[PDB]
């Protein structure tokens, strides 16, 4: 909310972090769960896609503005797992994806970014 | 070529045109045969079984990668007069080498 | 592995090919133990004329 209102209201250039989607997936489960919702793959709920849509939908560039908004989600995929529900989904939705790579990083290469995975 | 062998038989291998020498010993043989196969302008070397039986744990340092001189165990002097025990030889090669000892 | 009905199905088919590579070596084998064995025969020949000369 309160970037749209600085981007779309005074020009400014945003940039959104939005620092771990695995524990608002977590809150949204549990209160998902003490409501008995028919669930999705692993105990989320069937509607996580419409909710995390309705979040990251929230970026771009509106025609006769000067503002933007630009969205830097992270979220740990739990085991290293590409098809867990919650990466799968924000994949769904996003555009692109930068994935990292923990072979990389035990090599001690730093930014461990695998290029094949990944995509924009 | 080269035969590393009694200086009696390197003259007749002379006469074949290919130097041999001798000192009848398995050390100073391996000693010279590294330069042999060194100077190995030729792509085979002989050598008595007596001297030693196998030249391949003599020279498998130094010939490393490279494969042109082939090295073989010969009959020896010895062997001029009694012969040798050819079936025996092969069966223990094949014994090595297909893990078994076979056609019995 | 991701654990999944495809994953699987995936698994279950390199399970099949690599049984059918293994057959296949072993037939290879045993051409080459045949090709060996015609290849010693005559080595033995060559030692017995060697010796003879």
């Amino acid at each position: 909310t309160v970037a749209e209102y600085l981007a779309f209201e005074h020009d400014y250039h945003v940039l959104v972090i939005l620092t771990d989607m695995t524990n608002y997936c977590e809150a949204l489960r549990e209160i998902g769960a003490a409501r008995e919702e028919i669930p999705g793959r692993r105990g989320y709920p069937g509607y996580m896609y419409t909710d995390l849509a309705t979040i990251y939908e929230r970026a771009g560039v509106v025609e006769g503005k000067k503002g933007s908004v630009t969205q830097i989600p992270i979220l740990s995929m739990p085991d290293d797992d590409r098809t867990h529900p919650i990466p799968d989904l924000t994949g769904y939705i996003t555009e692109g994806q930068i994935q990292l790579s923990r072979e990389l990083h035990r090599k001690g290469i730093y930014p461990p970014i695998d290029p094949l995975p990944s995509l924009s | 070529m080269a035969v590393i062998a009694d200086p009696e038989t390197a003259q007749g291998f002379r006469l074949a045109g290919l130097e041999g020498y001798g000192a009848s010993s398995a050390e100073e043989a391996q000693s010279l045969l590294e330069t042999l196969v060194e100077r190995g302008g030729y792509a085979l070397v002989a050598v008595d079984e007596a001297l030693l039986p196998d030249p391949e744990r003599a020279v498998e340092r130094l010939m490393r990668g490279r494969d042109l001189p082939v090295l073989l165990p010969i009959a020896g002097l010895k062997e001029a007069f009694q012969g040798h025990d050819v079936e025996g030889y092969m069966r223990e090669l094949v014994r090595k080498t297909i893990g078994f000892d076979i056609k019995l | 592995v991701s654990p999944t009905r495809m994953n699987l199905l995936q698994r279950r088919g390199q399970l099949r090919l690599a049984q059918k590579g293994v057959d296949l070596l072993k037939k290879k084998r045993d051409a080459l133990v045949a090709e060996f064995f015609g290849l010693v025969r005559e080595a033995m020949e060559a030692r017995k004329a060697l010796d003879q000369a």
